[PDB]
């Protein structure tokens, strides 16, 4: 078997291909996570290069690992699915042996695991792919959010950005969002998870996604013209 | 013996299962449930060794899980009994064998018709519009033959399913505990409490 | 320029680790020939004990592989006897499974079949070594074939092998173009050794001493060498005439 | 260029720089001889005294393989060993399977094709030692050497090591003066006398002498170190015999 | 020891090439001249007996290879190369096909093996490309006869008449312009044998010039009677006499 | 230089740079002494500190009740074959009710060390080893190096400045070795040895590592308050 | 399974 | 040892691309055009032969058309040969899911499969990725009538109407222009072979140098039909659209 | 039959007896006579005429007249019988087909006609 | 390029060499061991302000009477904590006895030099293993990536090392209480830190033989600070 060692160390400490790893996820559709008091928000970019795209067939940004969770990511496809199904097995895998769901932190836990083994494993590159980790606890209403990176280092977001001008993003995030009083309702929760999207995206028309996750495996994505009501509602207030 | 019993009339199918967990001539427990729920519209009763029985369905309930959350969509009953089948026909040959016989109750919302099928541990896959398993096979089987109808409503079902019940624990020599009785239509699976 | 190091196409689509193993076949500066009787297949070779402190009968280039089979290798005495050893292996094998004498022809075929492996497969390199396979077929009759590293064969009329290979191959070629037949028609192995010799010496235009030949002889149902006496009663017989 | 920094790589002019390389390690080495007497094989090697703290007589070089083959070798002593743990395999499973102890030719193909090997691939390197060997068979006495290639010939008299050149003139004087032949006890005598010769290149650092010996007539077939009075007798002519 | 070049000898350059393939596909083009022409009665495959020394015995070197009773192979290019992949081409015919279906593969079926091969030599670790272009001529009950072309990156194209090597551009054309579909497998030897005599310099003879057809079915070639179904292989290589024969009315 | 990237790689004066680097870390480490008599045989270990808030690296480690070495490079190499050195020396007893003879012993580290240095992807072993013993004939002392050479000697030192110590056992040779059923005599010549490869540090309580093995002496190790009698 |  | 000699196949840029992946792409870019156009009741696959001659027998010829099953079909971008052994892992892939369920595979899970391929071989193993794109043509119950696209690197998406191979910026602003989702499959088959007529490097678009076939419900009653064009209908439907 | 197909094309030799005789034996000695094939094996090849039998558990033997399957004793009493060295061809086939008639008449598992 | 494994011509491996800077780069950790107990504290140093800071876990539970701060590639340390408290669990399950504190760090280091051409590169952290067993007492071990592992009286890794390292040099004593200990660790934190120490950006961590190894909460770490700004401004 091949057992090249491709992460290593270079005189400085650095491991380039985890670092040029990262490079990928700045290269990434933006995605941004935004928990509120009673809910979390995964927005997502859609870039508008490609056209005649067939919408009800492509594969969506935000997946579903369980009923409760839901993972988006910035960086390589390809590499996402790989995490993502990983992920879904283990789910069921500890719905088996401790007849419980997952706990956010844990799924969390073991995809951040995942992404660290092949960080000095021989024969592979690290994953090119950072996510953005949501949902809520078996019977808790405590909103949780957790971002991974390829090196395997994983934490808890009151909100967080990542892929193309995410530095954009986080800084709007950074002055907007009050952690004393989140948003209070989901209309709220989204509005500032759409707003902090416009600053990047372009137009407000197909080129943003928005998935609302509730308490007890309430998941729910937005259609194009319930996005646009916000849309519309952000720029009319600008105007002033 | 275990008695699973199941019924499909024309909206739905009923699964009969017996309460009682018994090893020789203890009684281990009276309020068993031997199904699991594999997807919203498909149920699956399970009859046989002690461990196989439970390990075999919920290694079932967890592949079909899997499958629902990486589609976002449901298997048809055929397709689950398929599966389950193939899951069966490859263990016989295995080192060790589960030694379970199962009932799979589905509603096809494609179809918008309910389906019932008998699978044994061999992996003997038939279509029924009633199967059960175990002695109390044969009885329910020429009784259902004189009653049985394919137009019968969920009620009518349940009435005969309790003459089952009845007949079978006068006939029958061991105290299987009375049974659950689970319906399986388009709006879900759902518990008889009383019977 | 690591395709000079490993087997792998040059942009010439050449194999230059084959071509170094080729020129690796004249380290030993060192003369084979084969020729054909009637009844009989003759394989003579230079024998060079530059040190004193050698055991000259222990300097051979020439191996008995089968009781039928012969083989003379021109290049490095290590990858020679890699190649003996595996063609001894490889005609026992035959034997076992087959249930007949492994021809000269199809032991050739297998060892060029193993040559052609390292020059497509990396992390083997091809062995330094030319190997000339002599017998009498039960079904060809008297036979010659020839390995090299590039995993190439062919059958011969008579061959010859080394540094000064093309100056006894067109003494080989204007012997033949004259008697027409393709072989030497004589009922001894004697007399075909003598011709052998005789053809060499010409060639290379050297005279020999018994310790300075290693001669290989092939008839039915056995090969064996010649002793320095056996060559030297061959050497008496060629002066006498 | 390049040709020189893998091993298994055919330069230009066809070589294994490798190789090449590793028979410098071997000609950096002690001295090492082998004689081959009537009967016989004698064998003896060059200890350089480093300090005054080595224990005389306890770093024993010459090795003994089955009962009846003995092996000295010139450069890296590890490499060496690894041979000759080797060979004792070898002769092991051929006595296991034969019955008979294995012959001194079979068992030098042995090591040759098993240090050829570790010239065919670029995962290993080339031995670096030239292992002089032999003993007594049912064919009689057989002296060889083997070098990093996996080259090895059936010898009168060999020589390896820093002091090779002088060693070697010293055995084409004993092959010339005695066609007839030299027997056990002498060559015991000549060994010592060729080693303290060939000492002139490693003249630096005092040494310590070790012989060993396999005859039919003075062993019994078996391999042997010379110890005690016909050691310190090999010693006096050697010393005689410089002066 | 063991093969530790586990890693891909052929890789992308930045411009899209895979070097090794056509570094191979060169060494294709030096190699020696061969064609194959397909007539409506049968299949012709030729090449130059191209001998390394005149003391050389020509005839034990085979460059057309039978590979089962009615399929034929030559080549150009690297004749080791060849040799394996007949080999290797004769048994996958028996283990993925006959041991199978008790039956002979048929032509394009039996050509998509032997491309799968040489595919892997063009991917799988530690191995250089096959250094050969094959031309594979056969016969089956359903396709009927069928010509087909095989390079070192493993794909292969179906020709009415094509030639490969050192001379193939030139011959290509001098194809061109003398196929039709109304040829008898005479005429098609014939145009073989004219199209040959352009690429080669010395001698010109039965000799030096190695020819196969795939034809009628020879029952005189089974080597047993008996058995109805069994008519014998369509696969026939010509005879030094019978190429001279076809020369005099050249 | 061209020649230093790998083990399996032979210069061209026939020299193995990898397995030089491995002797350079050696020289690097804290020096050891080893000496010995006819009936017991003495190691002197100088431990080294990362600062004064750390505890001094131990050097000494047992291998049975009559064998063990002080190790200079690298510890987790040292721990390596001392782990080796103590399973041949545990099949030995299991299997042939026999304690391991130390020229064995010696034999065996050898061509341990031997194997990572002809073969692609390992690397040679970064230490020196001074192993001590007592066996059926007597006393012994060896010196390990990672190319695979292995003496037997009446004293030796390795590590840094170890040439000063090694000088002196030089000249005491005739003196030391007569130190016969007298242990205290032979650790104290052994401690005069390692002092003359001190520079400005001297030997303090938890400075010093002694170790002694004899004819009715297992191998036991002094630390602490146990070596205040030789300071 | 079957079986002259 | 070997090290020396490694490629490297599966290693990020440090602007954080792969290179062979990058470099695959640039190889397929020089490949025949294949086109996929979705309509209401079917989905059309065209296709250019690479400079055919005279002399290949184009009736028994198969380079860029390829049948998966009997809802499934592909077109090739790229090297043949990898193609071939993808489209056999894809076939056995569809048959294994027909043994398991006793039902067609839906058309995007055989995508997915086939996409999980090409990007283990971008992360693992240091062997060169498949030098190949694909264009999915599929029908099953779930989503009716799809068109895919794979590459190199693992990704797949879904389309209305998409290009692979050469001049496909050419092609995808041309089907850009004259697409509309009312499209029924005669007006697609025009479309796709007007497209290919216009960015063609070749003099004139000729029946000897295209695949073609349709995807169509065009089948009695409620099923699904695959036509693989043999030479002669290809010649008949370039008349009938005027062409030729 | 196979093998030695493959075998023949890579040796440029027709086949021989002696090879189809190793190649069954060593097959069917690896068995332990679980592959249970009771062989008569016979040709002609370069060598000669050969005529061999081969049992399940991979012993062989030769002979001029051999019989196997459980007509073999009805079959060799006729070859015991009729027998003699230097045979002509119509003789041979006469006391082979007379062998197998014996077998079928007179053996329950030998039945209906006679291939030769 | 050159093997993982291979030697520098000082006798230092490359690869080793470069993950001790990796380890520099890494957020402060410090542990100093008393009579009373050995304290644990790390700067958690959160990359943003949206970054919820009590999920930054570089203080971790091996058993109830070992605890273990990280700092460098924390990421790394995750299958070192595993193996750690699989180590000493199944070192209780087999002689019925807590594990000493000497052989847990032993039984981590023995993973170190697992890499080459086994896992592909070295550890990019460094661990102080912070322990109580009733044959040493309280024990503060510094595991390297190396292998090699060092007791420490008090030990400072990660970027302020060095300037950490020279303040515990003049303040430790063999009398320190287990309250001097901890205001000790926030004083030299306050001192290499870049932000201002604060409740949520830094965490303390003890062990005792009595309460084993607890992780202080913020409002009782916010105490310690309030009492040391109060004891700094007395004099
Ligand atoms: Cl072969």
């Amino acid at each position: 078997g091949y057992d090249r060692a491709l992460s290593i160390f270079s005189p400085d400490g650095h491991i380039f291909q985890v670092e040029y790893a990262l490079e990928a996820v700045k290269r990434g559709t933006c995605a941004v996570g935004v928990k509120g008091k009673n809910c979390v928000v995964l927005g997502c970019e859609r870039r508008s290069t490609l056209k005649l795209q067939d919408t009800r067939i492509t594969p969506s940004k935000v997946s579903k690992i369980d009923s409760h969770v839901v993972l988006s990511f910035s960086g390589l496809n390809a590499d996402s699915r790989i995490l993502i199904e990983k992920a879904r097995v283990e789910a069921q895998s500890h719905r088996l042996t401790l007849e419980d769901p997952v706990t956010v932190e844990y799924l969390t836990r073991y995809v951040a695991g995942v992404q660290q083994r092949y960080t000095q494993s021989g024969g592979v590159r690290p994953f090119g792919v950072s996510t953005l980790i949501a949902g809520f606890d078996p019977r808790d209403d405590e909103p949780k959010l957790y971002q991974t990176e390829p090196s395997g280092i994983y934490s808890s977001w009151s909100a967080q950005t990542i892929g193309r001008n995410s530095k954009t993003v986080r800084e709007f995030l950074e002055k907007n969002y009050d952690r004393k009083e989140p948003p209070a309702t989901v209309e709220e929760c989204v509005k500032l998870t759409v707003r902090s999207l416009l600053e990047v995206v372009q137009t407000g028309a197909k080129n943003i996604e928005i998935t609302v996750v509730k308490p007890d495996s309430d998941i729910v994505a937005l259609s194009s013209e319930e996005i646009n009501q916000y849309v519309t509602q952000i720029e009319q207030e600008k105007q002033e | 013996m275990d008695i699973i019993l199941g019924i499909r009339v024309q909206d739905s199918v009923i699964l009969a299962s017996s309460k009682a967990v018994t090893r020789g001539i203890s009684v281990l427990k009276d309020s068993d449930d031997k199904t699991r729920q594999l997807s919203p519209h498909t149920l699956m009763s399970f009859a046989g060794e002690a461990g196989d029985t439970v390990q075999f369905a919920e290694y079932i309930q967890a592949n079909i899980q899997l499958y629902s959350i990486r589609e976002d969509y449901e298997l048809s009953p055929q397709a689950v009994s398929s599966f389950v089948r193939q899951e069966l026909a490859k263990s016989i040959r295995s080192r060790r064998p589960y030694q379970v016989n199962v009932l799979i109750g589905g509603y096809d919302k494609k179809k918008n018709k309910p389906e019932l099928y008998q699978i044994d541990y061999l992996g003997t896959k038939v279509e029924l519009p009633y199967g059960a398993h175990g002695y109390s096979g044969f009885y329910t089987f020429s009784l259902l033959d004189h009653h049985y109808r394919p137009d019968m409503t969920t009620e009518e079902g349940l009435d005969l399913l309790k003459l089952c019940v009845q007949e079978l624990e006068k006939r029958m020599p061991m105290d299987f505990k009375g049974v659950i009785v689970k319906i399986v239509d388009k709006d879900g699976i759902r518990q008889v409490d009383d019977f | 320029g690591y395709d000079r190091h490993i087997t792998i196409f040059s942009p010439e689509g050449r194999l230059y680790q084959v071509e170094y193993a080729f020129k690796a076949t004249n380290q030993t500066n060192i003369n084979s020939l084969a020729v054909r009787g009637k009844d009989c297949t003759v394989v003579i070779s230079q024998k060079k004990v530059p040190d004193k402190l050698l055991d000259p009968t222990t300097v051979s280039y020439i191996f008995c592989i089968s009781r039928t089979i012969g083989m003379v290798v021109n290049g490095p005495i290590p990858d020679a006897r890699n190649a003996a050893l595996r063609a001894k292996a490889e005609a026992a094998e035959f034997r076992y499974k087959y249930g007949y004498d492994m021809p000269c022809d199809v032991l050739a075929k297998r060892m060029a079949n193993l040559s052609q492996i390292y020059t497509q497969r990396a992390y083997m390199r091809p062995l330094g070594v030319i190997l000339t396979f002599v017998s009498v077929d039960e079904e060809l009759g008297p036979s010659i074939y020839k390995t090299d590293p590039a995993g190439y064969y062919v059958g011969y009329k008579a061959t010859a092998t080394g540094p000064k290979q093309q100056e006894i191959t067109t003494n080989l070629e204007n012997h033949f173009k004259k008697s027409k037949i393709d072989h030497i028609n004589e009922e001894s192995w004697e007399k075909v050794v003598e011709f052998a010799i005789t053809h060499m010496i010409d060639a290379l235009g050297t005279e020999f001493s018994k310790n300075d030949l290693e001669v290989g002889v092939a008839t039915k149902d056995k090969f064996f060498t010649l002793s320095a006496e056996n060559i030297e009663e061959r050497l008496v017989a060629i002066a006498e005439q | 260029t390049g040709y020189d920094l893998s091993n298994s790589v055919f330069s230009p002019d066809g070589r294994n720089f490798q190789v090449e390389y590793a028979v410098k390690a071997v000609e950096n080495g002690t001295t090492s001889i082998g004689i081959k007497c009537n009967d016989g094989v004698v064998f003896a090697v060059e200890k350089l005294i480093t300090s005054k703290l080595l224990v005389p007589q306890k770093n024993v070089k010459i090795q003994v393989v089955d009962r009846h083959i003995g092996c000295v070798y010139s450069g890296l002593i590890p490499d060496g060993r690894h041979l000759v743990n080797r060979g004792r395999e070898e002769a092991a499973s051929f006595k296991k399977l034969y019955k008979t102890p294995i012959p001194i030719p079979a068992f030098a193909d042995r090591l040759g094709q098993y240090v050829q090997a570790h010239t065919l691939y670029n995962s290993v390197r080339p031995f670096g030692v030239s292992t002089i060997f032999g003993g007594v068979d049912k064919n009689g006495a057989h002296l060889y050497m083997l070098e990093p290639s996996g080259s090895y010939w059936g010898y009168k008299g060999a020589a390896t090591g820093k002091g090779r050149q002088s060693a070697k003139a010293e055995l084409e004087k004993l092959v010339d003066h005695h066609p007839e032949g030299l027997s056990a006890r002498e060559a015991v005598k000549q060994a010592a006398k060729i080693i303290y010769l060939a000492h002139e290149d490693n003249k630096e650092k005092d040494f310590e002498l070790e012989i060993s010996w396999c005859s039919l007539s003075e062993t019994n077939g078996l391999h042997k170190f010379v110890k005690g009075d016909l050691l310190q007798e090999a010693i006096d002519f050697a010393q005689k015999e410089i002066n | 020891m063991t093969d530790r070049y586990s890693f891909s000898l052929t890789t992308f350059s930045p411009s899209g090439k895979l070097g090794q393939i056509d570094y191979a596909l060169t060494a294709v083009k030096q190699g020696v001249t061969s064609l194959g022409i397909k007539a409506t009665n049968g299949v012709v495959i030729a090449t130059e007996k191209k001998s390394s020394s005149p003391l050389a015995m020509s005839e034990t070197l085979s460059k057309v290879s039978l590979l089962t009773p009615d399929i034929g192979a030559v080549y150009s290019g690297m004749g080791p190369d060849y040799r394996v992949l007949v080999d290797k081409s004769r048994k996958v015919a028996h283990t993925s096909y006959k041991r199978i279906y008790g039956e002979y593969p048929p032509t394009k079926l039996l050509v998509s093996e032997v491309a799968k091969i040489m595919q892997e030599a063009t991917q799988s670790g530690g191995v250089r490309p096959f250094g050969v272009s094959l031309l594979i001529a056969g016969h089956d009950e359903f396709n009927g006869f069928s010509l087909y072309q095989v390079d070192p990156s493993g794909s292969y194209f179906p020709w009415k008449a094509t030639a490969i090597g050192k001379g193939s551009v030139a011959a290509k054309t001098f194809l061109e312009k003398r196929w039709n579909d109304e040829l008898e497998l005479e005429d098609a030897i014939h145009i073989a044998l004219l199209t040959l005599k352009e690429s080669v310099e010395g001698e010109f003879n039965g000799d030096t010039i190695e020819l196969a057809i795939i034809g009628d079915e020879n029952p005189d070639l089974l080597g047993y009677t008996g058995i109805p179904t069994d008519k014998g292989p369509r696969f026939r290589k010509l005879t030094s006499q019978e190429i001279n024969d076809r020369l005099e009315a050249l | 230089n061209n020649y230093d990237g790998d083990t399996v790689t032979f210069s061209p004066t026939g020299r193995l740079f990898q397995v030089e680097y491995a002797l350079e870390a050696i020289k690097q480490g804290s020096v050891t002494v080893g000496l010995r008599s006819n009936t017991h045989a003495v190691l002197v270990a100088l431990k080294r500190n990362a600062d004064e808030l750390s505890s001094y690296q131990k050097k000494i480690i047992k291998c049975d009740e009559h064998m063990g070495l002080s190790l200079a490079g690298l510890a987790p190499d040292a721990r390596v074959l001392s782990n080796y050195l103590r399973q041949q020396c545990n099949y030995s007893s299991l299997v042939f009710n026999r304690k391991l003879a130390v020229e064995r012993a010696g034999h065996l580290l050898c061509d341990k060390a031997q194997k990572n240095t002809q073969s692609y992807g390992g690397r040679p072993y970064g230490v020196g080893l001074l192993i001590i013993g007592y066996d059926k004939s007597g006393a012994h002392l060896l010196e390990f190096q990672p190319s695979g050479n292995v003496t037997e000697l009446y004293g030796t030192a390795i590590g840094a400045r170890s040439q000063g110590a090694k000088t002196y056992l030089e000249r005491t040779l005739d003196t030391f070795i007569k130190i016969d059923g007298n242990p205290d005599e032979l650790i104290k010549a052994g401690v005069e040895a390692i002092s003359q490869s001190l520079r400005d540090e001297s030997l303090t309580v938890d400075n010093l590592s002694i170790a002694i093995v004899g004819k009715d002496t297992p191998f036991t190790i002094y630390d602490g308050e146990a070596v205040a009698k030789y300071i | 399974x079957a079986y002259x | 040892g070997s090290r020396r000699y490694d490629s490297r196949t599966t290693i990020f840029s440090p602007e954080g691309r792969l290179y062979q992946v990058e470099y695959a792409l640039e190889s397929i870019s020089h490949a025949g055009t294949a086109i996929g156009i979705m309509a209401s009741d079917g989905i059309v696959l065209a296709a250019e032969r690479k400079v055919t001659s005279t002399l290949l027998e184009q009736d028994t010829s198969t380079e860029k058309l390829y049948k998966l099953n009997d809802k499934i079909a592909v077109a090739v971008a790229g090297l043949t040969a990898d193609a071939e052994i993808l489209i056999n892992t894809a076939r056995i892939h569809a048959q294994n899911y027909l043994k398991t369920y006793n039902e067609d595979i839906p058309v995007e899970i055989l995508v997915r499969r086939l996409s999980d391929i090409k990007q283990g071989y971008t992360q693992h193993g240091g062997l060169r990725p498949f030098g190949v794109s694909f264009i999915y043509a599929g029908y099953d119950d779930r989503y009716g009538y799809q068109l895919y696209t794979s590459n190199p690197s693992g990704n797949y998406t879904g389309w209305k109407a998409i290009s692979v191979g050469a001049n496909t910026s050419a092609a995808q602003t041309l089907l850009q222009m004259d697409y509309k989702d009312d499209m029924k499959v005669d007006d697609a088959i025009e479309l796709a072979l007007k497209t290919l007529s216009k960015t063609t490097d070749s003099s004139a678009l000729t029946y000897d140098r295209l695949e073609f076939a349709t995807i169509r419900k065009g089948a009695n009653d409620g099923e699904v039909y695959q036509k693989i064009f043999k030479p002669q209908e290809i010649k008949d439907i370039l008349v009938k659209t005027g062409i030729t | 039959g196979s093998n030695i197909e493959l075998h023949s094309l890579y040796t440029s030799r027709e086949p021989r007896v002696v090879s189809a005789l190793q190649m069954l034996k060593q097959h069917l000695f690896k068995y332990q006579g679980h592959i249970g094939a009771y062989l008569i094996v016979a040709g002609v090849d370069p060598t000669g005429s050969h005529l061999f039998s081969i049992h399940a558990h991979g012993s062989t033997d030769v002979g001029y007249y051999l019989s196997l399957g459980s007509g073999s004793l009805a079959a060799m009493a006729v070859l015991e019988s009729h027998w003699k060295q230097d045979l002509t061809k119509e003789e041979a086939i006469k006391l082979a087909s007379d062998a197998i008639q014996a077998g079928i008449w007179n053996d329950l598992g030998s039945g209906s006609n006679v291939d030769v | 390029d050159r093997g993982v494994s291979t030697f520098s011509p000082e006798g230092r491996l490359f690869q080793v060499e470069y993950s001790l800077e990796a380890i520099k780069l890494g957020s402060t950790a410090i542990g100093i061991a008393t009579k009373e107990g050995v304290v644990l504290g790390v700067e958690k140093r959160a990359t943003s302000p949206l970054l919820e800071s009590d999920s930054i876990e570089k203080i971790v539970e091996i058993d109830r009477h070992i605890g273990c701060a990280m700092s460098g590639l924390t990421a790394d340390a995750r299958s070192m904590i595993e193996h750690a408290r699989t180590a000493a669990v199944t070192h209780n399950l087999y002689y019925d006895e807590d594990i000493n504190v000497e052989s847990l760090t032993q039984s981590v280091c023995d993973l170190a030099l697992r890499f080459g051409e086994l896992m592909s590169r070295p550890f990019g952290v460094a661990l102080l293993i912070a322990g109580h067993d009733a044959d040493d007492g309280y024990q503060l071990f510094h595991a390297e990536p190396s292998g090699t592992f060092y007791r420490y009286n008090a030990k400072a890794i990660g970027s302020g090392s060095e300037g950490a390292q020279a303040e515990l040099l003049n303040e430790w004593h063999s009398s320190l209480t287990l309250k001097e200990a901890e205001l000790l660790v926030l004083k030299i934190l306050k001192q290499v830190m870049e932000e201002k120490l604060d409740e949520n950006n830094a965490q303390l961590s003890c062990i005792t033989k009595q309460d084993g190894f607890k992780i202080y909460d913020n409002e009782k770490t916010a105490e310690l600070i309030k009492e040391l700004k109060e004891k700094e401004a007395a004099e």
